């Protein structure tokens, strides 16, 4: 099965600020990838879909990129509710997999 | 509007079996992939299953081939997952997902509520 | 004002085998098919009796869909006049065939781990099919029952594994008719209609019929299902406003 990876399990940023979080996969997968977003209370929703299209509802600040074996969502400016786990889901290969997931946290200790 | 209901949390002794059901309401439940997820609590989510219910088509991971079965229910539209077998690592939050197709690849757009399932022998 | 929806046409979770290609009709829209340049990246997107930028532009009075799934290799059986299992004993287009084919790539959708099985095809027929046909009959073909010696079964699937190569992943393929100014318009394009002006020569695009000249009043009565009125000559005399119902004539400047 294709084996994804999320190369930051997590990390910490300040508000309004762009945040990048990657994804590699073992195998090329085309573009055939989907951000999933996941808030602490366990209630998970469909993020990104394709790499680039915006799922309905989602606000704009949300971007995704990339190609070949590596891609990356964006947030152009994060904003208190976008704090939550990201997940990229592979569909290349009938055995989907998700990667690790990615815990965002503000800029304290 | 889109709902995907699922039943409350279960406790279940080692070695038992357990249903667990998802219920569509404003989705035409017939025509699209249910696609069942399990998380274990810190760990990544992990792809169980997946029902067809308009003919019964399924795909199920190696990993849990054979230990969860799969069925779908016309009538009611609703999803029917079979735990036997049951075992401690077993315990986590099982969702159920719809397949959409963007006509390049399938997507699971809409998420149930998720239902944690706990496996043990205390009282 | 309606927009069709183009979605259980492209969006489906299940495409009908090619021996029983599904077939759908498309009315009353505002057929904004700007999606389907880029919506997909479909592998081949070719159109015959138009171009495809210039589709926005063109009013037609049916539009019919045809989807299914073939074989990788087998994509080239589907422009016309082309010959082959594929376009020969279950679907074949006529030589003026108008209208256009998108084909794309659906390896992770239809192909399964042990050889998927819903997906079949028509190997054996009595005689080739006319265009837009479509035949479901599954009798024995050269002999009783099922089997026999040349009484082989019509049907076969397709073996579509994921690791099959190239030219044997599935590939899902959308085909779509439709006919160019003859009748009332049923579907096209946005193209924002703007104010009407009369006894001004102006150019003017009416459900899809272009020209220029300078509209008046008319006292022509035509029938309801009426649009156009042509002369000895063959031009285009008097036309119906589609918005609001009433005839003008038009006169070259
Ligand atoms: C194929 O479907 C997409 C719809 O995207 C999602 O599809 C489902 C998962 C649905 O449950 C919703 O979450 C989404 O809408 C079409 O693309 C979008 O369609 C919506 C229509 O609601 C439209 O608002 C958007 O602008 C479209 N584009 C993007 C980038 O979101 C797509 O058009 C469908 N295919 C065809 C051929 O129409």
């Amino acid at each position: 099965d294709i084996q994804m990876t999320q190369t930051t399990s997590s990390l910490s940023a300040s508000l309004g600020d762009r945040v990048t979080i990657s994804c590699r996969a073992s195998q090329d997968i085309s573009n055939y990838l989907n951000w999933y977003q996941q808030k602490p209370d366990g209630t998970v929703k469909l993020l990104i879909y394709y790499t680039s299209r915006l799922h309905s509802g989602v606000p704009s600040r949300f971007s995704g990129s990339g190609s070949g074996t590596d891609y990356s969502l964006t947030i152009s400016n994060l904003e208190q509710e976008d704090i939550a786990t990201y997940f990229c889901q592979q569909s290349h290969t009938l055995p989907w997999t998700f990667g690790g997931g990615t815990k965002l946290e503000i800029k304290r200790t | 509007q889109v709902q995907l209901q699922q039943s409350g949390a279960e406790l279940v002794k080692p070695g038992a079996s357990v249903k667990i059901s998802c219920k569509a309401s404003g989705v035409a439940f017939s025509s699209y992939w249910m696609n069942w997820v399990k998380q274990r609590p810190g760990k990544g989510l992990e792809w169980i299953g997946q029902i067809y219910p308009g003919d019964g088509d399924t795909n199920y991971n190696g990993k849990f081939k054979g230990k969860a079965t799969l069925t779908a229910d016309k009538s009611s539209s609703t999803a029917y997952m079979q735990l036997s077998s049951l075992s401690s690592e077993d315990s986590a939050v099982y969702f159920c997902a719809r397949g959409f197709i963007a006509t390049v690849e399938e997507t699971m757009d809409y998420w149930g509520q998720g239902t944690s399932v706990t496996v043990s022998s205390a009282s | 004002t309606n927009l069709c929806p183009f979605g259980e046409v492209f969006n489906a979770t299940r495409f009908a085998s090619v021996y029983a290609w599904n077939r759908k009709r498309i009315s009353n829209c505002v057929a904004d098919y700007s999606v389907l340049y880029n919506s997909a990246s479909f592998s081949t997107f070719k159109c015959y009796g138009v171009s495809p930028t210039k589709l926005n532009d063109l009013c037609f009075t049916n539009v019919y869909a045809d989807s299914f799934v073939i074989r990788g290799d087998e994509v080239r059986q589907i422009a016309p006049g082309q010959t082959g299992k594929i376009a020969d004993y279950n679907y074949k287009l006529p030589d003026d065939f108008t209208g256009c084919v998108i084909a794309w790539n659906s390896n992770n959708l239809d192909s399964k781990v042990g050889g998927n099985y819903n997906y079949l095809y028509r190997l054996f027929r009595k005689s080739n099919l006319k265009p837009f046909e479509r035949d479901i009959s599954t009798e024995i073909y050269q002999c009783n029952g099922v089997e026999g010696f040349n009484c082989y079964f019509p049907l076969q699937s397709y073996g579509f594994q994921p690791t099959n190569g190239v030219g044997y992943q599935p590939y899902r393929v959308v085909v779509l008719s439709f006919e160019l100014l003859h009748a009332p318009a049923t579907v096209c394009g946005p193209k924002k209609s703007t104010n009407l002006v009369k006894n001004k020569c102006v150019n003017f695009n009416f459900n899809g019929l272009t020209g220029t000249g300078v509209l008046t009043e008319s006292n022509k009565k035509f029938l309801p299902f009426q649009q156009f009125g042509r002369d000895i000559a063959d031009t285009t005399d008097a036309v119906r406003d589609p918005q609001t119902l009433e005839i003008l004539d038009i006169t070259p400047c």
